[PDB]
């Protein structure tokens, strides 16, 4: 018993996408089926439930926007997603649940034993965009550069055209709900060097032909 | 609502760990069917275990479940590197429309000693404020294992909107790094007394606070 998925993709807010879920080894139309989704780095949440008789229940936040239909010739079910919102971004899974119930009297329950591999859905108003670079003002002191709201990856960061490498930590970027990235680079320096050694972060974002050299000064 | 699971547990290779799942009887007295799911990073979940303690397919004798009515447990013995994964409990009974899901536990197999996070929190820059934007920057580094919870407060009350937090990723020194950003309006920033970034790691917390100044 196998589930396989296709579809999904990228859409602006308010647009539409579709995720397909087909089975082998059993028919969707005679089994209890589920749609789930997972926002990145977060947990599983429900989307929709289709019982063996074909009635569909939706979580409140998608009812009226999402609909699930059977595609019996393809031995599949389809998640039609309209009026997409930023909150709908995630990986979407279909699953089959095994249970033993006579009438509405559950006798046994196994759980979701068959899962599709997942389909990526990205709701974003993002296109190629250069970053805004902001100074993060500073024994030792930590100063840095905030590299905000760029797309797509990657940006590169150096300090003082690469003459300063010790103490540098450039953090992996965050993919924001906007669909844009942001990252920070921070360097640890001797506090006695502040206001006598110039600190400049060199930010390059080749996808947008943007280069920024920001002097980071003590407050 | 949701079942209560620890966000993370960790154990040493060879040892055993127990992931708990509490709240099973918050919604009726009907018999509860408890299932457990394992999900490796980048992969889809897999059914492990049904009916508290009944192993599913080729789940080894290492995975066993027990139950205390309100708390179900999954115990993994002879812990090994393949066990690093997220674990979800689920509870179904007659009458549920959806099974209840727990929030997930990240299971870490310690291959080195635990390391507490270093935390740096930067206030919005006046340059960014001048652009009618405000970003609080919370940088988290040098921790092990790679599992943190990040919460933000405005004054003393929790904030959920405007928070963006990375999944931890391995540094070159083999510990982990993460970033959390709180986006605010300048009016929100200036109108509060302080904002705080709180980092929880293996049951311990570091909190850094900044105030408009």
């Amino acid at each position: 018993d196998r589930l396989f998925q296709s579809g999904g993709g990228v859409s602006r807010p308010g647009g539409s996408l579709r995720v397909n879920c087909g089975a082998s080894g059993f028919t969707v139309r005679t089994h209890y089926m589920y749609w789930l989704r997972q926002s990145p780095g977060k947990g599983l949440e429900w989307v929709a439930f289709m019982n063996s008789g074909g009635s569909v229940s939706y979580v409140d936040s998608v009812r009226g926007r999402f609909s699930v239909s059977r595609d019996n010739p393809a031995n599949a079910m389809v998640l039609q997603m309209d009026a997409l919102k930023i909150e709908d971004t995630g990986t979407y899974y279909c699953a089959r649940e095994l249970r033993e119930a006579w009438y509405g009297d559950l006798r046994d329950y196994s759980g979701l034993d068959v899962w599709g591999r997942g389909t990526i859905v990205s709701i974003s108003s993002a296109s190629t965009k250069g970053p805004s670079v902001f100074p993060l003002a500073p024994g030792t002191a930590a100063l840095g550069c905030l590299v905000k709201d760029y797309f797509p990856e990657p940006v590169t960061v150096s300090w003082n055209s690469g003459a300063l490498t010790s103490g540098v930590h450039t953090f992996p970027a965050v993919l924001q709900s906007s669909g844009l990235y942001s990252l920070s680079s921070v360097v640890t320096v001797p506090s006695s060097s502040l206001g006598t050694q110039t600190y400049i972060c060199n930010v390059n974002h080749k996808p947008s032909n943007t280069k920024v050299d920001k002097r980071v000064e003590p407050k | 609502s949701a079942l209560a699971q620890p966000p993370s547990v960790s154990g040493s290779p060879g040892q055993s760990v127990t992931i708990t799942c509490t709240g099973i009887n918050d919604y009726g007295a009907a018999y509860k069917f408890v299932s457990w799911y394992q999900q490796h990073p980048g992969k889809e979940p897999r059914l492990i275990m049904k009916n508290v303690k009944d192993r599913w397919s080729v789940t080894p004798n290492r995975f066993s479940g027990s139950t205390s009515g309100n708390t179900a447990s999954l115990t993994i013995s002879n812990l090994q590197s393949d066990d690093e994964a997220q674990y979800f409990c689920a509870v179904y009974a007659g009458g549920f429309t959806f099974p209840r899901l727990g929030g997930g536990t990240k299971l870490s197999v310690l291959s080195q000693p635990k390391a507490a996070p270093s935390v740096t929190l930067f206030p919005p820059s006046s340059e960014e404020l001048q652009a009618n934007k405000a970003t609080l920057v919370c940088l988290i580094s040098d921790f092990y294992p790679g599992a943190v919870t990040v919460a933000w407060k405005a004054d003393s009350s929790p904030v959920k909107a405007g928070v963006e937090t990375t999944t931890p990723s391995k540094q070159s020194n083999n510990k982990y790094a993460a970033s959390s950003y709180l986006s605010l309006t300048p009016e929100q920033w200036k109108s509060h007394r302080s904002y705080s970034c709180q980092v929880t790691h293996e049951g311990s917390t570091v909190e850094k606070t900044v105030a408009p100044t």
